[PDB]
């Protein structure tokens, strides 16, 4: 607890400032939620192939949603936007980012290196170099410190749920990272241990089950329908022993809220 | 874009890129301009520096004023401070620095650094060359090219971190997690150095560095630093030196000064004093803001 609380407080303020605009997709003349779902799911694959941090994936997705909040993009250029965003998030967050050729290569030469680098400067310009956005992952990690005791299945499952919410702009563009992380932590905790969102996290965050319910009802249906969703790279990723096989766990039939 | 700046003179060379003193021809304002020739796109050091300085508005953190961003070059426009602490310390050879200035400087650095740690930023390169001073008596943290945004709790970040002389023993012993404590350590070494005007642990290598720290503070065991003997780069053949009487470490220092430096140079990162908690130390009970010479 040196600065854990100054930091939570700051991340709460910055998450409001860093928020994508909830309705941007209707204003997009050419792309859909489904297309964004495809692009996120590819980004998950890419993070797996290059062994990138979960944080780096959450960051890039933030960069994309905020970029698409002010910038109209044709469907054949969406992958370019997502490539630059993942390259930028790697530079921000990784000890060893992949090099720019590695990013060109995985588009399957859809784009040149010049295009990827020109897109990078453009994304920087639109985001005004504001790259230290709060993420669901950053909130979860603080919430984990409130477990009694720590439970790796609970952590990996909360990460798995928080990650699935990246895929589906409807409904998750409408929730803040701290709230999604709230739902995710509780739903993880309940599925594995039977326990609920602790009182100590009510004290810390001011959120209760009641305030979490709307996000939580959505997240529950995502978890239930996960095996049938068109996008499946988070499910496969989280079958790995690194995340304790949690995508293999059974969702609870009801939450008793 | 650079149409309104007139170059005055080159300052030197940063973590990356080249720094000139310039003035705004319309406002009169004096600036430091870091030029970045733009490969692999925008350097990760420049991306981190810009995002993190834009978040950090504090009297004791250098102001990034603007980013001028062309397909060719990227310029960072900083407010200009008259010198760094290193040049000041060299100039104070024969005077030495008055206690009231040392105290005021440390108080200020601990203010800049607390603000950084509150805003989840590690500086990771505190040294006198990165600490800038004006004529009114302010000192400010600069060069956020090695800085990073951290999580709670920390993950493993870059090992290859901190100019060697200012580098914390948890970095040198290869701990998989370091945190805010590595910047307190560096400020310990600099507090010591403002008082003696030489570096406290001028090692030439990682092992030379550790041994110097050990001869001053004692080789740490499991009583002083639970977990040391399990750290990756701990070796049980380490010579075991006695801890020195702390009044010997920096002899001009009074009791409260020693107490403070001792808490900053605590081995165990977890027991090392925070920048926040150090602001309230009795050392600072009479603190003022004198101008320097
Ligand atoms: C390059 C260099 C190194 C470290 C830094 Cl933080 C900076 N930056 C950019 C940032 N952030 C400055 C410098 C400055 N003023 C100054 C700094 C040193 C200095 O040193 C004088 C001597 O010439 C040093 N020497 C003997 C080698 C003179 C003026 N004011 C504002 N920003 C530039
Ligand atoms: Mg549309």
């Amino acid at each position: 607890p040196d600065y854990h609380e100054d930091i939570h407080t700051y991340l709460r303020e910055m998450e409001v400032k860093c928020k994508p605009k909830v309705g941007y997709m209707k204003k997009q003349p050419d792309i859909t939620n489904s297309m964004r779902a495809i692009l996120v799911d590819w980004l998950v694959e890419v993070g797996e192939e290059y062994k990138l941090q979960n944080e780096t994936l959450h960051l890039a997705v933030n960069y994309i949603d905020r970029f698409l909040s002010s910038m109209s993009v044709l469907r054949g250029k969406l992958q370019l936007v997502g490539t630059a965003a993942m390259l930028l998030a790697s530079k921000f967050e990784e000890i060893y980012p992949p090099e720019v050729a590695e990013f060109v290569y995985i588009t399957d030469d859809t784009y040149t290196k010049k295009q990827v680098l020109r897109m990078e400067h453009l994304v920087l310009k639109v985001l005004t170099f504001d790259l230290a956005a709060p993420t669901v992952n950053q909130f979860l990690t603080q919430y984990f410190l409130h477990q009694q005791p720590a439970n790796c299945k609970v952590e990996s499952l909360a990460m798995f749920l928080g990650e699935l919410s990246l895929i589906d702009a409807d409904p998750y563009l409408k929730y803040l990272p701290s709230v999604i992380a709230g739902a995710a932590f509780h739903l993880a905790l309940y599925t594995v241990t039977g326990q609920s969102w602790p009182e100590s996290l009510i004290r810390k965050t001011g959120y209760t089950l009641e305030s979490l319910k709307p996000c939580l009802m959505d997240l529950h249906q995502t978890y239930l329908k996960a095996p049938q969703h068109a996008q499946q790279s988070i499910r496969e990723k989280y079958k790995n022993s690194k995340y304790h096989g949690v995508s293999l766990l059974n969702p609870p039939e009801t939450l008793n809220l | 874009s650079m149409e309104n700046f007139q170059k005055v003179e080159k300052i030197g060379e940063g973590t990356y890129g080249v720094v000139y003193k310039a003035r705004n021809k319309l406002t009169g304002e004096v600036v430091a301009l870091k030029k970045i020739r733009l490969t692999e796109g925008v350097p990760s050091t420049a991306i981190r520096e810009i995002s993190l300085l834009k978040e950090l508005n504090h009297p004791n953190i250098v102001k990034l004023l603007d980013v001028i961003h062309t397909e060719n070059k990227l310029y960072l426009v900083f407010e200009f401070l008259h010198q760094d602490l290193k040049t000041f310390m060299d100039a104070s050879a024969l005077t030495g620095i008055p206690l009231p200035l040392i105290k005021s400087y440390l108080f200020q650095l601990l203010q800049g650094l607390a603000f950084c740690h509150s805003h989840r930023v590690l500086h990771r390169d505190l040294k006198p060359q990165n600490l800038l001073i004006n004529t009114e008596g302010a000192i400010k943290l600069a060069d956020f090219g090695l800085a990073r945004a951290f999580g709670v709790p920390v993950r493993t970040y870059t090992h290859e971190v901190v100019t060697l002389w200012y580098r914390a023993p948890e970095i040198l012993l290869g701990c998989k997690y370091y945190s805010t404590a590595v910047d307190i350590w560096s400020l310990g070494c600099i507090f010591a150095e403002m008082v003696t005007r030489r570096a406290l642990f001028p090692g030439d290598s990682e092992i030379d560095q550790l041994f110097r720290i050990f001869r001053t503070l004692g080789t740490p065991d499991e009583v002083v630093w639970p977990g040391v003997t399990s750290m990756p780069d701990y070796k049980p053949s380490f010579p075991k030196w006695a801890r020195q009487d702390f009044s010997k470490v920096v002899p001009p220092l009074d009791e409260d000064g020693r107490s403070l430096l001792s808490q900053m140079l605590h081995y165990d990162p977890n027991k090392r004093i925070s920048a926040k908690a150090a602001l309230a130390h009795p050392f600072f009970q009479d603190v003022t803001k004198p101008v320097p010479h």
